């Protein structure tokens, strides 16, 4: 029902998310929270990336779980 | 001899001709050398009279951009001559970024006829030409913290009392922290030759070692100034009316005990005993060895690895007619970040199509913004925008001259960084409370990616 | 939506464009309303050259960017 | 040839296609490729 968004400057506020959602329903709720665009957005997660088209479901990620959103801006 | 033995004089990098130096001993630190007490007035339109004080007159061949602009073609021509590269793939912490740069420059430099070094971290798609800087403050940070040493465990460096000034300890050194020596003077010989900016900073002493010139009393200011003081008043009380009286009663030797930075204590300085008083009429003896053993005999071996490195570098012909302080100005640059030059460093390229007054309106926000703000969060904007903790201190510093461009408006996209050169992208918006809090929170990021 | 990729000369084609953009696409439509070859031109973004295998949000060239273009 | 007999045009068109590079890059452009124009630029590319 709810994750641990985190990022470098400590900031922490609770999202609602469907059991069985997809990621851009993840990035569609971040951006809502907030207001950064998910252009500029990447979740990276586990040693692993994640792309949209895979379900939320497909990755074995539990209820209170953890995630580290990294906003790829610079290059 | 005496009083004037050759430790106490003024060197070349110190004095004016035909000008009688002051006397060592009857001036305070801050009328004397005012560069002591406070760094910041090192700038490249800073004339040598106010750094060093006045001279004494007699009866009663550049500066600095002849010498770094030969310097410059100089590195370049070596730059040129040589067509050998170095790849780089380094980790973005501390523990495994200091042990994989210690095996990975092994391999070369072990003269030397490198070209140019390319980097990359690791699953970044950002590979530019603001890696190399990215990198340089990352082995600087890495080298300038103080937490441990990742085997092959003492830290490197300490604070001798000025904040920022590092000068290395040995701590029981051995045959791999004397290799860790000579492999950072490496890093600054590059940092030279390839006309960037890395931030380690040393002492000059640390410097003068490097470049070949001897140490003497005035760079003992540099050092220590608490020391320097109660020195300085320890000889004019040694030729007072009586001077006697005081030290009779003082009951100095010639023994030193060191701090845990150095080792343990009890060391003679003058052997066959410690049971001497400093009696009044050798008085310069002690201070001298005093100062002679706290740097150039505990700091032997570190300091002969990292002069040893930084010749394995460059050929022993370029750095000479150099002095401190330029030597400081090509590798620190500038120091602080100051929005003036900033301001001097910028384009305003405009592809927004508005015509709020023609834009030239934004852009007095912005300005109030920037001059505004913080230090540290001054120093984040600079290296979000030129992946570099400060500016250097002429136009020839950069090589792409940088720039900012203005967007087609979204109010929602924040500003973005083209920093594998040296632009940024920034969106307009409308008011100045948007575009504050959009920058404020863009600038907090450091972590490349595109 | 425009891209302007101005030639040596001075000369200006239109582009419509896409930020989800593929390289492999780019190849395709040079040969759809060009026929240009591949191998005899290079091109130039804020002074850095593409690649086939990274995408246009790869290289960051968003709505209304400025491009370049020069024969072999 | 001397650097002072050439126009500014092509030195502006090198400059609006290769920036982020030196006037001594425009130099070595012009004593050695003999004005070829997109050779000198593919070479410049090509490092």
């Amino acid at each position: 029902m709810q994750i641990f968004v985190k990022t470098l400057t400590g900031k922490t506020i609770t999202l609602e998310v469907e059991p069985s959602d997809t990621i851009e329903n993840v990035k569609a709720k971040i951006q809502d929270k907030e207001g950064i665009p998910p252009d500029q957005q990447r979740l990276i997660f586990a040693g692993k990336q994640l792309e949209d088209g895979r379900t939320l479901s497909d990755y074995n990620i539990q209820k209170e779980s953890t995630l580290h959103l990294v906003l790829r801006l610079r290059g | 001899t005496g009083q004037n033995h050759p430790f106490f004089r003024r060197s070349d990098s110190m004095t004016f001709l035909g000008c009688i130096p002051p006397n060592p001993f009857e001036v305070p630190l801050a009328e004397a050398i005012p560069l002591a007490d406070q760094p910041h007035l090192l700038q490249p339109n800073a004339r040598k009279e106010d750094l060093f004080g006045r001279p004494s007159q007699g009866l009663y061949l550049g500066g600095f951009e002849v010498k770094e602009s030969k310097f410059r073609r100089e590195m370049e021509k070596l730059r040129n001559q040589q067509s050998r590269d170095l790849s780089l793939e380094v980790d973005r912490d501390r523990d495994l970024l200091i042990q994989q740069t210690m095996r990975q420059l092994n391999n070369h430099f072990g003269p030397m006829a490198v070209h140019r070094v390319k980097v990359t971290f690791k699953d970044e798609p950002g590979e530019g030409s603001g890696v190399a800087r990215s990198f340089y403050t990352a082995i600087a940070q890495a080298f300038l913290s103080n937490e441990k040493l990742p085997n092959l465990n003492a830290p490197l460096f300490y604070q001798p009392g000025k904040r920022g000034f590092y000068t290395p300890r040995p701590g029981k050194n051995t045959e791999a922290r004397l290799n860790c020596f000579r492999n950072i003077g490496r890093i600054l010989g590059l940092c030279l030759l390839q006309n960037e900016l890395c931030p380690i900073t040393l002492n000059r002493h640390v410097i003068k070692v490097l470049l070949g010139r001897k140490v003497n009393w005035h760079d003992f200011a540099f050092f220590d100034p608490v020391m320097y003081e109660s020195l300085r008043q320890l000889i004019l009380a040694s030729q007072s009316s009586d001077a006697d009286a005081v030290f009779s009663a003082m009951d100095l030797a010639f023994a030193i005990d060191l701090c845990k930075e150095e080792g343990g204590g009890q060391v003679e300085l003058i052997p066959n005993g410690v049971n001497i008083p400093v009696t009044p009429q050798n008085v310069y003896e002690y201070v001298r060895k005093y100062a002679e053993h706290r740097m150039l005999v505990v700091a032997e071996q570190p300091l002969h690895a990292m002069r040893k490195g930084l010749l394995d570098v460059l050929p022993k012909n370029s750095l000479e007619d150099l002095t401190a302080e330029d030597f400081r100005l090509l590798v620190n640059g500038c120091g602080e970040v100051n929005v003036q030059m900033l301001i001097s460093f910028t384009s305003f390229n405009d592809e927004s199509g508005e015509n709020a007054e023609k834009l030239l309106q934004f852009k007095r926000w912005f300005w109030s913004i920037v001059e505004k703000m913080s230090m540290t969060e001054r120093q984040d904007l600079v290296y979000f925008w030129t992946s570099s903790p400060s500016l250097p201190a002429s136009e020839e510093g950069f090589q792409p001259m940088p720039s900012i461009t203005i967007r087609p408006p979204d109010d929602q996209h924040l500003p973005t960084a083209n920093t594998c050169i040296s632009r940024l992208y920034v969106p307009l918006y409308s008011s100045k409370q948007i575009l504050k809090q959009k920058l404020l929170l863009a600038i907090k990021t450091k972590n490349f990616g595109f």
